[PDB]
DNA sequence: CTCTGAATCTCTTCCCGCGCGCCGTAGGAC
DNA sequence: GTCCTATCGATCTTCGGAAGAGATTCAGAG
């Protein structure tokens, strides 16, 4: 919803799902892209602890 | 004796030393990696953190 | 022989963070310690990552730690953090020079 | 060698209405 | 002049809650 006109005063879940997207994202890209263990053990831990 | 009282010429003073401790955590890099031959003062400190 | 490593810095700053690892090699001169610094480009993957060949002492870790704007490297632990792999490394280099 | 006692940790709860007042996404990169 | 990607991947979230209950950790021993 705007805010005072259109500042956009965001229902705070979509910060969460734009969290979640942003990871599955960069977790496709890097299984795609076959990153090795140490780097999808970054991005697939960001994406439980998001 | 032992609650004393903090008026407003100390709370300030303290939310004030957390301006300078922020900008200490970044005149210390630019002062380190910069070159010193280049900046003035107003190069180093910015008033955004106070 | 020196291995290769991965460093994360803040993302956008990454030329920088090149440039200045390049110049903290240079001056605490453990020259015999470090032989690149790659961050590779397309007409940019990998987006916020440098790549580093280098050796694992305390010493170097904690000079590639104290280069400003670095969080730190990525592997299995923070005591002896990871190399990645032989046809890894092979495989980055064949997609920079293709 | 672990079985019922007890011991330290975290999680969960904390009146109902109501009226104002303000203040509300960021350091960075072409 | 600027469109965003992003978070202490080189600190320090507050001590001045009590409680009250459970999950989870350890005694003196058969």
């Amino acid at each position: 919803v705007p805010l005072d006109g259109g500042r956009f005063a965001t229902s705070d879940l979509n910060d969460l799902y734009r969290r979640v997207i942003n990871r599955n994202n960069r977790l496709k890209r890097l299984l795609d892209l076959a990153a090795p263990d140490i780097i999808v053990r970054n991005e697939k831990r960001m994406l439980q602890e998001a | 004796g032992n609650r004393r009282i903090r008026s407003v010429g100390e709370m300030a003073e303290n939310q004030f030393r957390v301006g300078l401790v922020r900008v200490e955590r970044a005149v210390k890099e630019r002062l380190s990696l910069g070159d010193l031959d280049t900046l003035m003062p107003q190069d180093m400190i910015n008033a955004k953190p106070i | 022989k020196k291995r290769w490593y991965v460093v994360q810095a803040f993302s956008g700053f990454e030329g920088r963070v090149a440039t200045s690892l390049r110049e903290h090699i240079k001056l605490h001169n453990m020259e015999d310690l470090f032989g690149e610094v790659m961050v590779p480009t397309e007409e940019k993957f990998f987006p916020g990552y440098v790549l580093v060949q280098m050796v694992m002492n305390d010493a170097s870790w904690h000079l590639v730690r104290s280069v400003p704007r670095v969080m730190g490297f990525i592997g299995g632990t923070s005591d002896r953090p990871a190399p990645i792999s032989d046809k890894e490394v092979d495989a980055i280099m064949n997609r920079l020079q293709q």
